[PDB]
């Protein structure tokens, strides 16, 4: 079992952390915030680094480029902004989305952004231009997630309306549709470090692990509290692998993926734990929570 | 935005 303890909490958004995620290259925590803010601090000693303003309401995710030099957020300003972390500057300004922007990414290449909306579609814009590349008539309720394999080839959307669809990059087509025997909104989705499985959070305090290639569901994670909000959930790789995700009765989860039991619960923020990321190279989760709250930790363990 | 609803 692991035995993450607290070594840092990073105070500085005004509002409800909305995510926090780690930079490919280790060097960096980014964290995004209802306060419209995104913040950057060091990932190994949590020291507040520089803020990056410009969006006009909430953001609710912010992602790394895979060489750790940009960032794309998602606003309820209904843009994604591409920022150039080291300058701070708003590069690109994507407009096209038609209500709140939920979620986004980009691939692994770091040419193409995907993103997911209120407005109930997904879209994929050309970094490089900012221009929207194609638009996704995905779901029928908002997409909370959006997220590209290994390759770049295929992007996974989850939504409220109970799907998580896998999508072809360059014909747009759905090629799966997955769905387990009751239709909970899915709240998040992502593919696996080695691209064979998608962790999927549904509303009914549930994880689940798919074999995206079979559409089976061969694990499922249980014990934590999330019905309201879309909490991020994450796979460990760095000691022992790992499940982690926040809950709603203020804890951060880990899970054993190959047993699915539960082997710790992290206590210390005093309100939901909606975002956490792990870092890429030590064994150090990083947890961030709402609005009574308002900080981020940072844990660390020694497997 | 993700904080709310």
């Amino acid at each position: 079992k692991p035995n993450y303890a607290l070594k840092f909490t990073l105070a500085g958004h005004t509002k409800a952390v909305s995510s926090v995620k780690f930079s490919p290259n280790g060097e960096w925590l980014a964290s995004s915030s209802a306060d419209k803010l995104i913040k950057i601090w060091g990932a190994y000693d949590g020291k507040f680094e520089k803020t990056i303003s410009g969006h006009k309401l909430g953001i609710s995710d912010v992602a790394w480029s895979s060489d750790s030099n940009l960032l794309v957020s998602a606003s309820d300003d209904k843009t994604l902004k591409i920022w150039d972390v080291s300058s701070g500057k708003c590069l690109k300004t994507l407009k096209g989305h038609s209500n709140y922007v939920f979620c986004c990414n980009f691939n692994p290449q770091s040419n193409l952004i995907v993103s997911g909306s209120f407005d109930e579609s997904v879209r994929i814009w050309d970094v490089k231009t900012g221009k929207c590349l194609k638009t996704l008539p995905a779901h029928s309720d908002p997409v909370s997630a959006v997220h590209f394999n290994r390759d770049g080839s295929l992007i996974v959307s989850s939504s409220y309306d109970g799907l998580c669809r896998i999508w072809d990059t360059a014909s747009g087509q759905c090629l799966k549709t997955l769905i387990d025997d009751d239709n909970p909104p899915v709240s998040f989705v992502k593919f696996s470090p080695n691209g064979k499985y998608i962790l999927a959070a549904t509303l009914d305090n549930t994880l689940k692990l798919w074999d995206y290639s079979k559409g089976k569901c061969l694990k499922t994670y249980t014990g934590h509290k999330n019905e309201k909000y879309c909490i991020f959930a994450n796979f460990s790789v760095t000691g022992g692998k790992w499940i982690v995700s926040g809950s709603e009765d203020n804890l951060v989860y880990i899970w054993n993926l190959q047993t699915k039991e539960i082997v710790q619960k992290l206590q210390g923020h005093t309100d939901v734990v909606i975002s956490t990321a792990c870092h890429p190279t030590e064994n150090i989760i990083a947890s961030a929570a709402l609005e009574n709250d308002k900080t981020i930790k940072l844990w660390k363990s020694d497997c | 935005a993700r904080t709310k609803q």
